[PDB]
């Protein structure tokens, strides 16, 4: 693994140092339907005219980005996504900007958000959750080795591909940092205590988030929930966690080590790093190599009828994508 | 039950990232 990660870093650094820019233009695509919206952008299913291929276009209104103080974050998002390469990370096919917006064109992951399946089914059995968890563990090992912190793990940001495997999207809060950082960002239910406490944090927050994800996948609800974020933060800081009666002893033990407020004790942040997680009893049946190689049979394969099918996604109110005749925030997004 | 309390809560739908 150490051998692999070294080469991976060389590839990443080359792209990090000389990022890809202006690889397409708006009129090369036909916009079809909105696949999802967030606090920042709108992702639409589009069809590339010359190739006939479908893609997922994330559209960010430059003025909204500025308003929400996401300038640096958006630059991080694109610079990082264009430089990464891993089996469970969505691929950025093109990127470009116009007078009004910023565009990130990714491969279209037709299976829908893990979120939709999770809410519909209720919860995932342990082997089912384990399958997904293993992919996240490997992905974080990869990202962290490049000095990258992901910062937004959640079912809404995880897509299921045609083979039932995970595709991580939304690098909105991804950041390349050696040491600690302080930005209060992420999604309420998934924030590690150190983020909420404004004391500074590191990659260990991703491992805490993994704990929240595994818990939510297996339980069907998050370990800390309430009607308002403030109430959620109170619960997270208290640290008290209760487990469903159906949780195996192994799962509970793993979760107590991930949802650990003590940084000197949280799994993934210890001497053995990610190995404390990979070697944990809950993952005993996991063939890490087989997972990386995508040779494991997926516990669930989404239904899909031809290219362009969006049946695995909720419907959203469509909105006109306007483009002024005057360039907005040109200097701010020069490197995009 | 905890499940019932979650289901009756206002945060069972897609959760957006924190924005100041
Ligand atoms: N490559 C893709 N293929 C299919 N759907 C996608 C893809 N990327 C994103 N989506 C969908 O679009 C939604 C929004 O994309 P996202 O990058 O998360 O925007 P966002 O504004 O950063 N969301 P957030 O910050 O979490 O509030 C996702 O939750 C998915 O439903
Ligand atoms: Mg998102
Ligand atoms: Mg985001």
């Amino acid at each position: 693994v150490k051998e692999f990660l070294a080469k991976a870093k060389e590839d990443f650094l080359k792209k990090w140092e000389t990022p890809s820019q202006n690889t397409a233009q708006l009129d090369q695509f036909d916009r079809i339907k909105t696949l999802g919206t967030g606090s920042f952008g709108r992702v639409m299913l589009v069809k590339h005219k010359e190739s006939g291929n479908h893609y997922a276009m994330k559209i960010l209104d430059k003025q909204k980005v500025v308003k929400l103080k996401q300038i640096e974050h958006t630059l991080n998002e694109k610079r990082i996504l264009q430089a990464v390469n891993f089996p469970f990370l969505v691929k950025l096919e093109f990127s470009f900007k116009d007078n009004s917006n910023l565009y990130m064109v990714m491969e279209y992951v037709a299976g829908g958000e893990m979120f939709s399946h999770l809410r519909r089914i209720g919860r995932f059995s342990e082997p089912h959750a384990r399958f997904y968890a293993a992919q996240i563990v490997l992905t974080f090992e990869y990202l962290h080795s490049l000095d990258l912190i992901y910062r937004d793990l959640k079912p809404e940001n995880l897509l299921i591909d045609q083979q039932g495997y995970i595709q991580v999207t939304d690098f909105g809060f991804a950041k390349r940092v050696k040491g600690r950082t302080w930005t209060l960002c992420g999604t309420p239910e998934y924030l590690a205590p150190e983020i909420i406490l404004s004391k500074g944090y590191n990659k260990a927050v991703d491992w805490w988030a993994l704990g929240v994800l595994i818990y939510e996948m297996a339980a069907g609800y998050p370990p800390f929930f309430a009607d308002q974020p403030i109430q959620i933060y109170e619960k997270i800081v208290s640290g008290k966690v209760r487990f469903p009666s159906h949780f195996s002893s192994d799962l509970k033990d793993l979760l107590r080590n991930l949802l650990q407020v003590d940084l000197t004790k949280r799994f993934g942040n210890l001497k053995n790093g990610v190995n404390d997680i990979k070697n944990h009893k809950w993952f005993a049946t996991t063939d890490w190599i087989a997972i990386y190689q995508r040779k494991v049979e997926a516990p669930f394969i989404p239904k899909f009828k031809g290219p362009g099918d969006t049946s695995n996604f909720d419907d959203y109110e469509e909105e006109e994508i306007r483009v002024s005749i005057n360039e907005k925030c040109g200097k701010e997004f020069t490197e995009f | 039950t905890t499940y019932a309390d979650f289901i009756a809560s206002g945060r069972t739908g897609r959760r957006n990232a924190i924005h100041d």
